[PDB]
């Protein structure tokens, strides 16, 4: 997603 | 009005028919039957003193700015100067003080039991807290689950214009950046219809459909410019988004950052053309598809789609790409  | 309980906003009849499709730290999505129409239900926790899921509560003048953009968004699909059909449409929003109740907690437990999830059970919050509810209409299945269910190389090419074409006109009517375009976050719906409409400043277009239409969700971190005025969200200070590796989505958040020297407040249109780049590096390599490549017209395009991707990036905008690159003519 946005921050793994 | 404000803080109602759920049991307005969701009745009974509603709340038997929620099935839990999707979850992220803001919170939690559902889809149910409401008005005769399958419409998608994302429920968030505001205004909590409490930490869930690595990150403490949002505030409510932090997620105005995501259901104005939301509601202009959505919008501007009946504009005459500049319109598509390629956005989500709003259908209400409101305010929920509550706790969680006991069918959708089961609803998450046998998806966890399926599939699984990432975060804590919702289960330890009290009634005096507050939530918000977003009513979104459906879209279908996300490409992610889609890799080995795409038609050929025809279907790609028409997602890849369709994209295209949605960007340019956000672009060119709203100065648009979302910024957020990972293959996780596409929709795709069956339709009937063989072409669409598209018009930009006045002049019209269409696009073959191949019986597949596009859309695009998830604008939490988008930037938008309305009569003077910008709406973003400022995130040059937490820098756990720059530190990824083992994906070239990972590669693409630092790219833009060196593109902009960590500016978030301007706009940059060529941010959109990286995440197209990566779209189609998805498309070449993480895909499989169910028909050969035996026939020579459909070599043709692949040919075509080969020069695409190595050939974009010498490229402005995504209008003037829209106008400009060969492949759309």
């Amino acid at each position: 997603r946005t921050k793994q | 009005k404000g803080p109602v309980p759920f049991s307005h906003c969701l009745p009974t009849e509603k709340l038997q028919r929620c099935e839990k499709i999707g979850e992220g730290v803001f919170g939690e999505v559902f889809q149910t039957i409401a008005d005769h129409t399958p419409v998608a239900i994302k429920i968030i926790a505001i205004e909590g003193p409490d930490l869930v899921n690595g990150s403490h509560q949002k505030t409510f003048e932090e997620i105005l700015p995501e259901i104005i953009i939301s509601k202009e968004l959505s919008l501007l699909s009946g504009e005459v100067c500049n319109r598509t059909e390629g956005f989500i449409g709003l259908n209400s929003v409101h305010c929920v003080q509550g706790s969680y109740p006991p069918l959708l907690l089961k609803a998450w437990d046998h998806y966890n039991s399926t599939k699984g999830s990432a975060n804590d059970r919702p289960d330890f919050f009290k009634d005096d807290q507050l939530f918000i509810v977003l009513e979104f209409e459906f879209g279908g299945i996300d490409l992610e689950q889609m890799r080995t269910k795409l038609s050929s190389l025809a279907t790609a090419k028409s997602i890849l214009h369709q994209l295209t074409a949605s960007l340019a006109v956000a672009e060119a009517s709203l100065r648009f950046e979302h910024r957020d375009l990972h293959w996780g976050n596409v929709l795709l719906k069956k339709t009937s219809l063989k072409k669409l409409h598209y018009t930009l400043n006045g002049k019209s277009s269409t696009i073959p459909s191949c019986g597949l239409q596009v859309s695009i969700i998830d604008y939490t971190l988008s930037r938008l410019e309305r009569d003077g005025i910008v709406v973003f969200c400022d995130v040059s200070m937490d820098e756990d988004l720059f530190t990824g590796d083992g994906d070239y989505q990972f590669d693409i958040y630092r790219l833009m950052k060196k593109e902009n020297n960590n500016r978030w407040g301007e706009y940059h249109p060529y941010s959109n053309v990286l995440w197209l780049h990566y779209l189609t590096d998805k498309m070449l390599k993480q895909m499989t598809f169910k028909t050969k490549c035996n026939t020579p017209a459909m070599k043709q395009i692949k040919r075509k789609i080969q020069e695409f991707h190595r050939t974009m990036l010498n490229f402005s905008s995504a209008t003037d790409l829209l106008c400009q690159h060969s492949l759309f003519k």
